[PDB]
């Protein structure tokens, strides 16, 4: 549970001194691009149900063993729980790119859900591939311009793909 | 080990240990603490390594557990997990010794002749050590995973 | 009365929404709202006793708390508090266990969920000694989770213990978490000598498996699944 | 898994007591039920494939738009028809499973518990499945008390749908 | 009041659902039970007074000290015999009530729930009541499945006593 | 938490097909003998307090170290808890032979109580011998026919002794 | 373990405060008690074996049926007498332990907490132990305030029994 | 949770016999010196806030790294928690010397707090030195006479220093 | 065995085997069938012999299983039954060989020094072999019980 600003504050307090000037110029540029970070976050957020349905749509086209009887996502209840797990992961990705820090995504999902999927018998590979495909579709949905003033979103595609790869690797 | 190899390599040459070999032995002597930490990491969690690696192996190569394969049945699968336990033990020995002469000098010389006399596919054994390497390097930090994966890498390389 | 240090919540079955209809392995719910009989009140009282401290002896039972409960003056969460601050529960649970172990046990029983991490039990363990067990029980009962899942007159229970269409759910907190820890066991000197077993535990030394034999790994070879 | 013997054991366990005559009454009743229900489940097993095709054709008949419009939720293409007769056979198999188990437990654990959010996410109308279950409960061809309790399970699925 | 229909309604209410086929299985089983149990309860009603006197005489026979020693808990005087055949008739009446109700509920609510503390406070040995219930379950003279479930209720009272 | 019927249903669903005919004939024979299963269950249930008192009676005659001071079942409170543990084990045996499946006995006792008796310092050997003696007395009480129409209980002695041996081995 | 110093520490701990003058008042009172109670416990230790045999003989005298009838709960055989004078000595030892500890804690933890269910399961009448404790409290032969508080502990055991 | 008397009672019950005479003479001498023990306790108790403030005063003069930014007791909240931890340790020392047994001090602090300080990142060395200095100051405050009748204070210096060293070693 | 003893006893004397020793070897050669039958009787029922003999021993000598004794605890009682299994195995060897030189030459020479170094009462071990003899001679016919009790007798005699 950290912001960008609280991250700089905690680092400056662990140093024990005041915040240096270059960190303040970095935070000024962050305050200039923080809206830039988040209009996209808004265009990521508005299409979330389409994102998770298309992600499960491609995943269960890709691995039909999960839909097959005896598969892990075969049962209707389990399949609803699977879509719930995916939607939760997407929501915490949107939270982490809202606050601009991966510590919220770590705190809320990562440390426990790997052991949860081991204990449940859930294959971590399929949900890892699903989070990867969902992240690819999310950047693909975010990057296109349909009536928005053009801007360079290069570091925020960088950051969003970082968050999605962190989620997919912590899932394993 | 490192000291055995340096002593023998200076021993054939009828010379003492060169100073470069001596700081090699010194650096291995200093890194022995991290080697012992990797060895405790590999030793304490051997149950989960052998179990998960056998599970991923039989998922990956199901024909050796199907009727017709070598490791078909209860006792044959138990002997298969025992052979994987042997190779993880040799991995721990090679991690401590700092060189692969325990692993090679115990369980890699006539491995092709033995597994041909038993009727075993050696590629499936290489896949077993590959899954053991995946579970083991999924269990450690970065440099620890690299240092253990060097010896796992040597075992899979000495298979094929 | 400094605030608790913040702690991570780990992933658990309670954390998700969950999509379950009324199944068997869903635990039975006991509210005072749907029960009015002398009978039904006795059944509810025994259910609360079972949940708070596995078995309740006749001396263990509190005539005051049950007697107040049948009128309606006392709500079932106040009955839970009366069981928690009861002296026999303190004696069986708080005195024998360690402080962190006690916080773990009581969080399991009252909230119905396992503690998220050791850091959460460490965070909660300070309230006990700084303010007394009564103030800790007061701080534990009025949280968001207890008020959201049970409330005023629902007997607490283990939440989403067993999953839908599963053979084995989870271990019940009653059998899983005993009354005292291993330290109090060491205080009793409790590992007892049993010679009458070692007659029947004795197998011939030829039959005992050794380090070259594959009979040690046979349990793993029969516990692992092999696809057809 | 709400089956009568399981829930009797759950009652006796939550009460903390032994089994009484109540559970034995439950048992002679359950055996009375199963004594026809097992043969009725075998008869449904026999007529299953034709019932599935007839239900799919009745569903295409009452809702002809699903065969026409392009859409991956609709059964316009062939894969929609494969998947959709697959879930017809799923519904019929759950009906037979509840006929064997003697309670609504198997359909409640395999179908009902997530069907609402699945039909919400996938743009599937539940009325299609209601029409199919109505065709099945009309055309199963059983008779007597087995037919009435089969219709009971199918009507339970209908009420759980909408 | 653990009777089968009451506990079926309690299950369906605590689950929050309607009634299913499980409760109807419980019901045809309960009617099967009552179809002999009501006539067996009437037969016990007929033989009740002689059974009460025979149980009291068997209790005085096996425990002859209770007739001899002075003590208000013992039935040495006449008021002890009046009160004590009164609680014999109490036990028999609760047996008939559980035969009508179809479950152990009436004895559990009228006898069992406080009997331990009462026998503790009043210096009454429960073995006296165990001997009386054993004499009743030997001498009730029923036959068949009604006799077996009558013996079930009496054995339940015995196990609740000691 | 499984029946016999739910066990066949879960196996047939994991197979993904309908129930085969031979399983239905097996379940028909089970429905014919399920009452037969039951008669032993009711005559087992009615004598339960006598069973646990005779079992503890023979056990504490057999191992007087438990009654001896410092013994594990020496204290009055601990001795009452010991009789409670035994009665619980007998009750879950009766539940498992009611439902006709050992999964209820596994679910409710077995996986935790071995670790519980290790952590408590309870000797697993004495309670294992007590469950064995209780099971021997239970089959001995069930098998005698007193005022019962003659019938064959042979399979069900098999099943009850199976449940008791599973309990005694899971205790250890 | 309800002993005065332990419960004073429990009060001060549950309140979350340090020790006050209240606990020191408890302490000078406890030392005043122990200053005679330890010597009285030693005197009971001296007279213990004859008190145990006298209590067993008084129990056989008031309840002569227990020596006569065959039954493993009754002390008709010799092993019944060994076990039963053993639990006489158990009761006397718990009395001495509470005399040393200064509170009813040891008897409450070693005797009282399960005695009701044990006497229920084993067909032991608690009145036998009441008679034995009455004989002990009559025949212990102490004098003064030590005798009064010894009688207090024995009467506490009697009230906990019945 | 044991007294001196309950300790002798539990030992005599594990022996299974009555209490021997020499233990009763020992307990009589304990009852004679128990007031001794606890006047000592009362003059320890009355100066407790001065004891913990002087202990933290010498400790943070001694190790200025804890006060330094990034130190473990640097933050105001953490420093208040540090004084709270010290006051708790002193209070349980006073409880253990009240009841005359170290089992209360063991029960309430020792088994968990070592692992707590490991998990928190708390240096066990500084709090060990602080408990040692607090114990030295506590015996120094207890031993001096200011208007009190002469008494055999010394054995009880033995016991109090034992309790403080047990606390400091269990902390580590 | 008998043949070893006769060969050695003629060997020190610098002579051949005397004809009386030769019919001794001949009679042992003919009685080998009954010796093998006694050996199968002792081998096939070793579980019940060890179990019942341990039960009767701990009934007879309860102090060695009480806290303070040698065989106190789970693993100590298991080692005690293992030592009894060793002695029953040596009894079977001595039954087959026709003489006590297997029993003496394996497990009776330094038995006092070993059991004194372990802290074991040797009289309780003699009671263990006594209960083993009781269960074993309760298991056979008359002459078979006498022939097995000769070797059991030698073991208890060599204890004390
Ligand atoms: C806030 C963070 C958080 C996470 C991440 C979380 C995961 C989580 N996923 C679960 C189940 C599940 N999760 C999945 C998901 C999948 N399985 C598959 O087959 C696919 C590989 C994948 C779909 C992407 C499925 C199918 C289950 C159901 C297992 C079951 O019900 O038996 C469960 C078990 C309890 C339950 O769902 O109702 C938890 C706790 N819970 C949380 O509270
Ligand atoms: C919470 C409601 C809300 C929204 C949604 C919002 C969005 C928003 N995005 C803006 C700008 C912008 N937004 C973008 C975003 C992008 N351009 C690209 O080519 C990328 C693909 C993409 C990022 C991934 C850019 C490039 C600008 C240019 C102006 C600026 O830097 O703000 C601005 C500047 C002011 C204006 O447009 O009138 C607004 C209002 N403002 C609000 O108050
Ligand atoms: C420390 C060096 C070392 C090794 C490696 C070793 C192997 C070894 N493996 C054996 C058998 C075996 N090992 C396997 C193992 C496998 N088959 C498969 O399909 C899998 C791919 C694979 C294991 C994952 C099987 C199936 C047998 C039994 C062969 C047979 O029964 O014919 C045997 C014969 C039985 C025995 O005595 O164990 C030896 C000696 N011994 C050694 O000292
Ligand atoms: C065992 C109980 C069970 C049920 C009921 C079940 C239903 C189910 N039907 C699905 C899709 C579907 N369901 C339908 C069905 C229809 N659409 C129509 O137009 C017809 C009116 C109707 C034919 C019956 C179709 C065509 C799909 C594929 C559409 C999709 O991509 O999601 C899916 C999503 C999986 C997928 O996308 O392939 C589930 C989970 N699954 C289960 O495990
Ligand atoms: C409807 C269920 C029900 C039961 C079972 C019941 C038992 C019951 N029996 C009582 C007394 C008694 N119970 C007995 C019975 C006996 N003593 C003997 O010696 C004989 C062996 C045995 C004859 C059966 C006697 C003689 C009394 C009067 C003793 C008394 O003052 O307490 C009392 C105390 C009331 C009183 O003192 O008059 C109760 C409550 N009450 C109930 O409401
Ligand atoms: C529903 C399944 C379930 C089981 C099985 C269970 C066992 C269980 N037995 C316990 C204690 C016990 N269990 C025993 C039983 C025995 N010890 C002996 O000496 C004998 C070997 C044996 C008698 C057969 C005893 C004596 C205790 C008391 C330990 C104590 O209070 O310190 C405890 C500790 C808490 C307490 O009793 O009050 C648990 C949780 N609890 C459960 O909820
Ligand atoms: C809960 C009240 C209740 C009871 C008590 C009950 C018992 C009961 N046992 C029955 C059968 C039977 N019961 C037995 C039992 C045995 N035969 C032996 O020789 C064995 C020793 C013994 C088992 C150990 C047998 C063999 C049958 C034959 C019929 C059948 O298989 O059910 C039947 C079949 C229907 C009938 O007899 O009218 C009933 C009613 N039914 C009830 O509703
Ligand atoms: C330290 C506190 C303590 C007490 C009080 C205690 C009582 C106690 N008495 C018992 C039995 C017994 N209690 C008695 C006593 C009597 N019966 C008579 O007829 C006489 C009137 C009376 C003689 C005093 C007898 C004879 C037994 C053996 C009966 C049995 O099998 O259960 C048993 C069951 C153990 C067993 O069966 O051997 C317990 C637990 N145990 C304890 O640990
Ligand atoms: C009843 C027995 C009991 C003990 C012993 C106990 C210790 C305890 N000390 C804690 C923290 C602490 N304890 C210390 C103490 C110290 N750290 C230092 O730097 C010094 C070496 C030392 C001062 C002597 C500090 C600074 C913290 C704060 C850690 C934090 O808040 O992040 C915490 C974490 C939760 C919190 O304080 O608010 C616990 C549980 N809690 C208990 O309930
Ligand atoms: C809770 C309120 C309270 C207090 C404070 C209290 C103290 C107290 N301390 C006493 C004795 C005493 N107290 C001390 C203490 C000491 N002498 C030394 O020289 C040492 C340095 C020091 C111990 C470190 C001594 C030596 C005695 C002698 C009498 C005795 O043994 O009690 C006595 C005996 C009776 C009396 O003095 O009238 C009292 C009252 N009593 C109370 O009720």
């Amino acid at each position: 549970m950290f912001d960008i600003f609280t991250r700089v504050v905690s680092q400056a307090d662990a140093r024990g001194e005041f915040i240096s000037s270059d960190k303040l110029e970095a935070l000024k540029k962050v305050v200039a691009e923080g809206t830039k970070r988040s209009d996209a976050v808004s265009r990521m957020t508005n299409n979330a149900s389409s994102i998770v349905t298309n992600a499960a749509r491609q995943l269960f086209a890709d691995q039909p063993q999960l839909i097959a009887p005896g598969g892990n996502a075969y049962t209707n209840r389990r399949m609803a729980a699977c879509l719930r797990d995916m939607e939760i992961i997407l929501r915490y990705v949107t939270y982490a790119t809202f606050t601009g820090d991966a510590s919220v995504l770590n705190d809320r999902c990562l440390n426990g859900l790997r052991e949860t999927y081991v204990a449940l018998g859930v294959p971590g590979a399929s949900v890892a591939a699903g989070v990867r495909a969902m992240g690819k579709a999310a950047v693909a949905i975010v990057m296109d311009p349909a009536g928005v003033t053009s801007g360079d979103c290069s570091s925020l595609q960088q950051e969003i793909e970082l968050y999605f790869e962190t989620a997919a690797k912590a899932v394993e | 080990s490192i000291v055995t190899k340096s002593i023998v390599n200076a021993d054939a040459e009828a010379r003492y240990l060169s100073p470069g070999e001596l700081d090699r032995i010194k650096a291995f002597v200093t890194s022995g603490e991290s080697r012992l930490r990797i060895a405790e990491t590999l030793t304490g969690s051997r149950e989960r390594i052998i179990k998960s690696a056998g599970d991923a192996l039989f998922q990956k190569r199901p024909d050796v557990v199907s009727p017709g394969g070598n490791a078909y049945g209860e006792e044959m699968t138990a002997t298969c997990l025992r052979d994987m336990d042997y190779y993880l033990r040799l991995i721990t020995y090679g991690v401590v010794a700092g060189d692969v002469t325990p692993i090679e000098e115990i369980g890699l010389v006539g491995v092709r002749e033995m597994y041909k006399s038993l009727g075993t596919p050696v590629d499936a054994v290489a896949q077993a050590v590959r899954e053991m390497k995946a579970v083991a390097t999924g269990m450690m930090s970065g440099d620890d995973a690299a240092e253990a994966g060097a010896y796992f890498d040597y075992v899979i390389g000495a298979m094929e | 009365t400094i605030p608790l240090l913040q702690y991570a919540p780990s992933s658990q079955n309670t954390r998700v929404a969950g999509y379950t209809v009324g199944g068997d392995e869903q635990p039975f719910v006991f509210t005072t709202d749907n029960v009015i009989s002398d009978s039904d009140f006795d059944v509810l009282i025994n259910a609360a006793y079972r949940q708070i401290f596995f078995h309740a002896f006749k001396c263990d039972r509190q005539q005051l708390l049950e007697s107040q409960l049948r009128n309606g003056q006392i709500t079932v969460r106040d009955f839970i508090r009366g069981l928690l601050l009861s002296e026999t529960f303190i004696d069986s649970f708080y005195n024998k266990n360690s402080n962190y172990r006690f916080v773990e046990q009581c969080i399991q029983r009252v909230l119905g969920r396992d503690p998220f991490s050791e850091q959460e039990k460490i965070a909660w363990s300070i309230v006990i000694c700084t303010k007394g067990l009564a103030a800790f029980v007061d701080q534990l009962l009025n949280t968001d989770e207890y008020m959201e899942n049970f409330g005023y007159d629902t007997v607490p229970y283990q939440r989403r213990r067993s999953l839908a269409s599963r053979e084995q759910g989870e271990i019940p907190f009653n059998i899983k978490s005993p009354r005292y820890d291993a330290y109090y066991r060491s205080q009793l000197g409790f590992p007892q000598v049993v010679w009458q077993n070692a007659v029947r535990r004795f197998r011939t030394p030829d039959r005992v498996p050794q380090a070259g034999d594959p009979a040690l790994f046979l349990n793993m070879a029969r516990s692992a699944q092999i696809p057809k | 898994m709400k089956t009568p013997l399981t829930e009797a054991v759950a009652l006796a366990d939550s009460q903390g007591r032994f089994l009484s005559n109540t559970e034995l009454q439950y048992l002679y009743g359950r055996l009375r039920q199963g004594a026809f229900a097992l043969e009725a489940a075998q008869t449904l097993t026999a007529k299953a494939d034709t019932l599935v095709n007839g239900a799919a054709q009745a569903v295409y008949s009452k809702f002809p738009y699903t065969t026409s419009t392009p859409g991956n939720n609709f059964a316009a293409d062939q894969r929609g028809k494969d998947k959709c007769a697959r879930d017809i056979g799923y519904y019929l198999r759950m009906v037979t499973y509840c006929l064997v188990a003697g309670g609504t437990g198997p359909m409640d654990e395999y179908l009902i518990a997530g069907v609402d959010e699945i039909n919400r996410t996938f743009d599937l109308s539940p009325s299609w499945y209601v029409e199919a279950l109505k065709h099945i409960k009309a055309n199963h061809g059983l008779t007597g008390d087995a037919a009435t309790e089969t219709n009971n399970y199918i009507d339970y699925a209908i009420n759980a749908l909408s």
